[PDB]
């Protein structure tokens, strides 16, 4: 889901003043703070997502690790099958 | 409305049809309940004229009349049985008592007589007696009045069933086969020693004893007796005997709802038939279910195969609750969030019409409490023969065979398309529509041919009428002659001339079809290619008939 | 009634000139460029003299190769990841 | 298939436990990692077979064998086994191949194919792999999840198996037959109690429970994340393969097992007779005699209904309710009628058209049931119920203890021949052979589409 009220922040849109940072959101020049961080979490990957955010927001795949497989079971083997040199390397 | 107006005690009369389904009017002498009249106009005489005062509320005398009508039915039954027992012909009796009493008395008397005949194996004499009774009822039916003619035909249904039974058992050779068939068919018994008059009569079939109820039915159309109908009755009573509800399934046009309706009919019950999944809300379903479980009546869920999932789940939960209540037998059931009593006589039946895939099945929670029974094609030949017999005939056997063969051949030959239907409904419609035509025409097969033409022919495509007339020529050899067209054709011609319309044999044929088939049908559907004079057609027919 | 103007995705000239304009701030680093005699045939820009042209060309090359690999055939999507990539580069 | 779903976590957990299962000495073959991989195959097959029915069990077994062998062996072996599997699917039949004195397995397979022992030819795949097939106890004890789905069909159940497993170890079973809203809240309060108590529980026919389980049980299972630390309860839900689809999160969270233990015909007669007779007799010797006869008839019909399309044109499910109705009808007719052979014909017709013919809707199947009923019920003087057992009439002194003793003895001493499917059931051996043919075709075909998928 997505509504063009966080649009002024998903895309950089702030009418900065001389010493104050303002953004036109809805009907109020809502105050902002430097520590404000927003992150969008998605439920499923199959569901189509709006194109505008894909242009703007930075997609990162934390999805379930169906692909590859080699890396996970490889890690399991190294931690399990004669692990001493493998984790001694990390040591 | 009835409570707030419980002073005229006559406005309720037009409500009580909904809450009995068998009677719609109540007789008043000056302020007393003289009797009731059923939907077909049959008048019931109540022995005890219920005196009414302005203080007694409506429901109090409603309660008293519930038992009063059943007591009057039992008394009329007793009088009819007494009059039949001492060697009296049925014809003088048909005009005295109600249809229920005469039917049940005839059933009991026939049961006893065939019992003694089976003990003696001299069925020829009884067969001859039954045949003379059939012929006498037939010739009496012609000159009788319609109000009683309904009674004659309704009883002739059961007498034809009895005659067929007697003949087929007489053809059977071994005593064991006779016992087999006799236990196969329904058998009637009464207990005079028991003081309880209401339960003094009961039905026995397949060795299972079911107590008859003297509830009034009026004169609903009698469903003729067929083997498959007997298997349906047997499986229904077998399911009921262990307190399991019945369940019928199969293709549409099999009369499953009509089968259970006839079961309640001959057993003396008004089976509340709820057609389902049309527009109806769950709340009224709960109300009627509570009513039937509190009164002891029987319900059938017509077209139960289709329902929305949530309402289906709710009604399944309720029906599982009530069925399990019958199983355990606890007096009270906590359904509809309220403690309600449960009459032991309450029972439920379900019908399943075919789905998109075909076989439609109950929710699995009901599998442990119901018995699904497939329903096959009814013996259309037998029912056609019986109907032709009851309407008076010359060659009813081969004529019925010809009609059934012609209908099947029509179904096989003509092109298949959505509105085409040649099921049992069409044959029943032909046999119920021919009667005025029979009065106008003769009774010969050509009258049946004309009925076929007036019913099925005007709903076909051009190639389909080609095939229809080809097969009509192939099977039947009676073509007929035009009649009573010396006036209607003239009226149509005058209407066309005054409307500036060019009369054509195509147009004339369509107009004749419409005029003939509008006499019976009430609401009409007109289908044809865009702008093909259908508006003009009904203008011409309407002003010509004006 | 409306006039329709097909803009479409940017072409090689656009990426070259635009990325040149941005990397005007940082076209050069410590010491000098790695040997600037790479193949000129695939150079959509002017001849390489600083890192500038090699960087813009490698970025555009990766961009269209990733687009032609992730999908097949016509790609009706403009480079948006390019802008984030170049911002990350400069920062 | 809806039930055959799987999760990444299950595969990784099985992979992790492959190694620390240093239980049985692996075959002394090439290196250590190769035998570790082969043990990986054995472990994943043993774990994941229990979630698959017999047909899918077999196809996955042989496909997995091929996956191992194609990679581990030469081109000649690969093409030879490909020719073998092509021969199995006669729609892709070819010429057999021979490798001299090298691969004894392939000669055995070709022998099984030629000798028309197609079922043995299939089962060879599992037999050669030296697998360790499991039961309910092994999977329940070894797995750590508290939830288990008791998958089966509508004609066989593992309820007695679960009960005897409990009685064998720690008991604690609480059978909860779900039903009405009163049954519903009793069930939910019982499971709430059992969460802390940790006793075993079993729910019947989750399909009819669909609304409650979607609303309550699914939400309860979702919420029971940290509640698994409580006393070790066992969650057992009986689901039917042909029933309604179960919610994906619920089936994914739980562990899965399917029942295939179909008892023998003699075993069916055994347990049906015992469960019917332990309630006590009602009337004379003829009552228990006809009870025995109808029990045998029920065994035969339950046997025949498992073959589709050989025998019945379509599959049916005969619940015990038919058995109770048959018993009630026989008891009633015997009470009504005198102690004679009089009511045999009417009883046969009633059974074939109402008690058991009511469900059926094909005149061919009606005729089959009618002829079977005429064979089993009609007759006297030592009826040959099966070609190996002779059942004589009760004698003239009418003692029922001797009758029950003789019936039990004649059931026990007589043994079931292997060809009972074709001998006890009046079916031509051609019919069962072509049934095996069709089974082989369908399984083998599915195996090709799988292998060309890889
Ligand atoms: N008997 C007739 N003689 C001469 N002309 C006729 C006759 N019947 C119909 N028409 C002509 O054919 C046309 C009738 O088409 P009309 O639209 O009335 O048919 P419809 O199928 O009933 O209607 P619609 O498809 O528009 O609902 C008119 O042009 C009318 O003049
Ligand atoms: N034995 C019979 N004799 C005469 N008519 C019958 C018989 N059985 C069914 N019919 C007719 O066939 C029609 C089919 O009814 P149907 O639509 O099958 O009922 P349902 O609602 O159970 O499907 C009924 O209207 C009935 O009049």
């Amino acid at each position: 889901f997505f509504d063009p009220i966080i649009s002024r922040l998903i895309s950089r849109e702030f009418n900065h003043a001389g010493n104050r940072v303002t953004v036109e959101i809805g009907d109020h020049e809502v105050d902002v703070s430097g520590d404000f961080k927003l992150f969008i979490h998605s439920c499923d990957p199959s569901g189509d997502i709006p194109i505008f955010l894909r242009s703007r927001v930075r997609l990162v795949h934390f999805v379930t690790n169906k692909e590859s497989i080699e890396t996970r079971i490889f890690d399991i083997t190294l931690t399990e099958e004669n692990a001493e040199m493998q984790r001694k390397r990390e040591d | 409305k009835i409570i707030g107006s419980g002073k005229h005690h006559d406005q309720v009369s037009k409500f009580m049809k909904k809450m009995f389904g068998s009677i719609e009017s109540i007789i008043f002498l000056e302020d007393f309940i003289t009797g009731v009249r059923s939907v077909e106009g049959e008048v019931l005489n109540l022995n005890e004229k219920i005196e009414l005062k302005d203080s007694i509320q409506a429901q109090e005398w409603l309660n008293i009349l519930d038992t009063e009508i059943k007591l009057s039915v039992f008394t009329q039954f007793r009088d009819c049985l007494g009059q039949l027992k001492d060697g009296t012909d049925i014809e003088v009796v048909v005009s005295k008592y109600i249809f229920q009493a005469i039917l049940l008395s005839a059933q009991v008397m026939w049961t006893e007589l065939v019992e003694k005949c089976l003990q003696t194996n001299q069925f020829s004499k009884y067969w001859k007696e039954v045949d003379m009774k059939i012929k006498g009822l037939l010739d009496k039916l012609n000159k009788s009045s319609d109000n009683v003619k309904k009674k004659i035909e309704a009883l002739l249904v059961e007498y034809l069933h009895f005659n067929n039974v007697i003949g087929q058992l007489k053809n059977c050779s071994t005593k064991e086969e006779a016992r087999l068939l006799w236990a196969k068919v329904q058998k009637f018994y009464q207990k005079n020693d028991t003081l309880d008059d209401l339960n003094s009569v009961f039905i026995s079939q397949s060795g299972y004893l079911l107590q008859y109820k003297f509830e009034y039915i009026g004169i609903p159309e009698r469903l003729i007796y067929t083997p498959l109908l007997l298997i349906g009755f047997a499986t229904l009573t077998d399911s009921l005997h262990q307190k399991y509800g019945g369940c019928f399934f199969g293709p549409a046009g099999t009369g499953k709802t009509e089968t259970v309706k006839a079961f309640g009919q001959n057993l003396g019950r008004v089976v509340v038939v709820f057609n389902c999944d049309d527009s109806f809300d769950y709340q009224v379903l709960s109300r009627l279910l509570v009513g039937i479980t509190q009164i002891g009546a029987w319900g059938c869920f017509d077209e139960f195969n289709r329902l929305d999932e949530k309402v289906l789940s709710a009604v399944s939960a309720n029906i599982q609750q009530i069925q399990n209540g019958l199983q355990v037998g606890k007096s009270h059931i906590t359904l509809l969030e309220e403690e309600t009593p449960l009459s032991p006589h309450t029972a439920v039946f379900i019908t399943l019409n075919p789905g998109y895939n075909g076989r439609s099945e109950l929710p699995e929670n009901l599998k442990k409490s119901f018995r699904e029974f497939s329903m096959k094609s009814p013996q259309s030949g037998t029912i056609a023969e019986m109907i032709l017999q009851i309407m008076g005939f010359e060659d009813s056997k081969s004529l019925a065979s010809k009609i059934v063969h012609f209908l099947e051949l029509l179904s096989s030959k003509c092109s298949s398309m959505n509105h085409y239907h040649f099921g049992l409904r069409t044959l029943k419609g032909v046999l119920r529509n021919c009667s005025p035509l029979i009065s106008e025409f003769g009774e010969g097969e050509k009258t049946v041919v004309e009925s076929l033409k007036r019913v099925i022919l005007p709903s076909l495509g051009d190639t389909d009428e080609l095939v229809f007339k080809d097969e009509l020529s192939k099977i039947f050899d009676s073509a007929g002659t035009p009649l009573n067209s010396k006036a209607i054709v003239q009226c149509l011609k005058d209407a066309g001339q005054r409307s500036g319309f060019s009369m054509s044999e195509e147009f004339l044929k369509k107009c004749m079809q419409f005029y003939y088939m509008q006499k019976t049908q009430q609401a009409l559907i007109l289908v044809g290619k865009a702008g093909c004079g259908k508006t003009a057609t009904w203008k011409t027919v309407i002003d010509a008939m004006a | 009634r409306c006039i329709i103007n097909w803009m479409g995705d940017w072409d090689t000239k656009t990426m070259s000139q635009v990325a040149n304009n941005m990397v005007d701030v940082i076209p050069m680093e410590f010491t000098d460029f790695i040997v600037p005699e790479v193949n000129k045939e695939l150079v959509f820009t002017e001849p390489i003299q600083t890192i500038r042209d090699a960087v813009v060309n490698i970025l555009i090359h990766f961009d269209r190769n990733f687009y032609q690999k992730m999908k097949v055939g016509v790609n009706p999507r403009s480079p948006g990841y390019f802008i984030d990539g170049l911002r990350a580069l400069v920062k | 298939h809806w039930f055959y779903g799987i999760s990444i976590g299950q595969f990784l957990s099985c992979f992790k436990r492959v190694f620390i299962k240093k239980s049985r000495e692996t075959r002394a073959a090439r290196t250590r990692v190769d035998e570790i991989l082969w043990l990986l195959y054995q472990e994943v097959y043993c774990q994941f077979s229990t979630a698959l029915d017999k047909k899918f069990k077999m196809i996955m077994a042989m496909t997995m064998f091929c996956l191992y062998k194609f990679d581990i062996e030469s081109e000649q072996y690969k093409e030879a086994v490909l020719t073998m599997i092509g021969v199995l699917s006669e729609s892709s039949d070819g010429v057999p191949k021979l490798t001299v004195d090298t691969n004894n397995d392939l000669r055995y397979l070709w022998d099984y194919v030629t000798t028309k022992s197609y079922i043995s030819a299939l089962n060879w795949f599992k037999n050669e792999f030296f697998v360790d097939e499991w039961n309910i106890a092994d999977v329940v004890a070894n797995s750590e999840n508290n939830y288990f789905t008791m998958a089966s069909e509508r004609d066989v159940d593992g309820t007695f198996k679960l009960i005897e497993l409990a009685k064998a170890s720690k008991e604690s079973l609480k059978i909860i037959p779900l039903g009405s809203i009163e049954n519903l809240n009793y069930a939910q309060e019982e499971i709430s109690k059992s969460k802390i108590e940790g006793g075993w529980i079993l729910l019947q026919n989750i399909q009819m429970s669909l609304s409650w389980v979607k609303t309550y049980l699914h939400k309860h299972v979702e919420e029971t994340k940290a509640a698994e630390e409580h006393e070790k309860f066992k969650m057992f839900m009986t689901c039917h393969l042909t029933g309604d689809k179960l919610p994906a999160p619920l089936l994914q969270r739980t562990d899965r097992f399917v029942y295939e233990d179909i008892p023998g015909i003699l075993d069916t007669v055994k347990d049906l007779w015992g469960s019917q007779f332990f309630t006590g007799k009602i009337s004379g010797v003829w009552s228990v005699y006809c009870t025995f006869l109808l029990s045998w008839f029920h065994a035969l019909i339950t046997a025949r209904t498992r073959l589709v399309p050989h025998g019945f044109s379509k599959k049916y499910y005969f619940n015990d309710c038919d058995f109770q109705f048959a018993s009630v009808y026989l008891e009633n007719v015997l009470a009504t009628n005198s102690t004679n052979n009089i009511p045999w014909a009417q009883v046969r017709d009633h059974i074939a058209t109402i008690v058991y013919g009511g469900k059926i809707d094909e005149e061919k199947d009606l005729e089959v049931v009618a002829k079977l009923c005429a064979h089993v019920f009609c007759g006297s003087d030592n009826l040959q119920i099966v070609p190996g057992v002779r059942i004589p009439q009760p004698l003239l002194q009418q003692s029922e203890e001797e009758e029950r003793a003789r019936l039990t003895a004649i059931l026990s001493n007589t043994i079931e021949p292997a060809d009972s499917l074709s001998s006890w059931l009046q079916l031509p051996r051609e019919s069962i052979l072509n049934y095996e043919r069709l089974q082989a075709k369908e399984v083998a075909s599915s195996t090709e589409q799988l292998l060309q998928e890889m």
